[PDB]
C-alpha cells in the first residue's frame, strides 16, 4: 500500500538517524521509541506540507520556495539560523 | 545519513489540498534537511530525559515527555 | 511603568473573562491561576505580533491585514472557521 | 466583555521588528476576538482538568498540564 511504503521509508531512515545517535552519545533507543519518532515525523510532514501551501499562496504562489521553507523555522532562532545556513549553502551549488 | 529527495517529494503531495501545487527544486533540497533535524532534536532530546531521569535507554515514556516541547519548536 | 500597565490591562480583562467562564460551569479558578492566564496572554501577543509581521511581509506588505490573521488561526480547524465567521462579520461593518 | 482595540494595537506594537509595520482596522478588530479565545480556551481547558482530576477549583497545577496542547493549538 502507498501509504505504508512511505512509512515504512521514513521508518527506516529515523532507524539510521537514532543508531547515530545512539552512538554519539552512548545511550539506546527502545524499538518502540524509533517506531515514535517515525510516527511522529510521518504526522509531522502532513504539517510541513499544509503550511507550505498556505505560506506559498498567501504569497500568490502554486511552487513552494526556500522563503516558505524558512518561514517554517521562524519559531526557533537557532533552527531558523540552522535552515538560513544550509539554504545558502544549497544556493551555492 | 538522511532522507532522499524522492520520498520527502512523495511525502509532502501527500497532503497538498490542491493539484497545482508544486515544490521547487532548492525548497525539496531544504525540506530534506528540515526533516533530518527534526529527527534528530526528537532524539537527541529524548536521550537528555533518559539521563536526567537516569535511565537506561529511551523507552516512549521519556520521548512522550518532550514531544510538546519539541513540536512548539517547529 | 509602560508594560506594567499594559499587563496590569490584559490582567484585569483575563479577570473578566475568566468570571464569565467560572459562573457558566460552576467551577472557581485560583487567583494564582487568573494571573498565570494574564502572564500567558501577555506573552502569547510577543508571538502573534511577530508571526503577524513575517506573515505581511511574506506576501511583501508592511500593514497586517485579515489574511494575515486568519493565517495565525490556520492550525485548528474549529479556530480557523470561528475566526473566519468573525471576519465576515467584521467586514460587515 | 474583552479586550479593547487599543490595548491590542499597543500590545502588537511592542513587539514589531520594524517601525514600518502597522495594522488595519480590521486585521486589529480580528485579533481582539483571537485574544478572547485564547483566553477563553485556557480558563475552559483548565476547568475540564479540574473537573477530570476532581479538583474543587482550578489551580496553577491544572492549568499547566493544559498549556502544551494549547500553545500548539494556537
Amino acid at each position: 500500500s502507498y501509504q505504508q511504503r512511505l512509512k515504512a521509508a521514513v521508518h527506516y531512515t529515523v532507524g539510521c538517524l537514532c543508531e547515530e545517535v545512539a552512538l554519539d552519545k552512548a545511550m539506546q533507543f527502545s524499538k518502540q521509541t524509533i517506531a515514535a519518532i517515525s510516527e511522529l515525523t510521518f504526522r509531522q510532514c502532513e504539517n510541513f506540507a499544509k503550511d507550505l501551501e498556505m505560506f506559498a499562496r498567501h504569497a500568490k504562489r502554486t511552487t513552494i520556495n526556500t522563503e516558505d521553507v524558512k518561514l517554517l523555522a521562524r519559531r526557533s532562532n537557532s533552527l531558523l539560523k540552522y535552515i538560513t545556513d544550509k539554504s545558502e549553502e544549497i544556493a551555492q551549488a | 545519513s538522511g532522507f532522499r529527495k524522492e520520498l520527502v517529494s512523495r511525502l509532502l503531495h501527500l497532503h497538498f489540498k490542491d493539484d497545482k501545487t508544486k515544490v521547487s527544486g532548492d525548497a525539496l533540497q531544504l525540506m530534506v534537511e528540515l526533516l533530518k533535524v527534526f529527527v534528530v532534536e526528537a532524539a537527541v532530546r529524548g536521550v537528555r530525559q533518559a539521563q536526567a531521569e537516569d535511565a537506561l535507554r529511551v523507552d516512549v515514556d521519556q520521548l512522550e515527555k518532550v514531544l510538546p516541547q519539541l513540536l512548539l519548536d517547529f
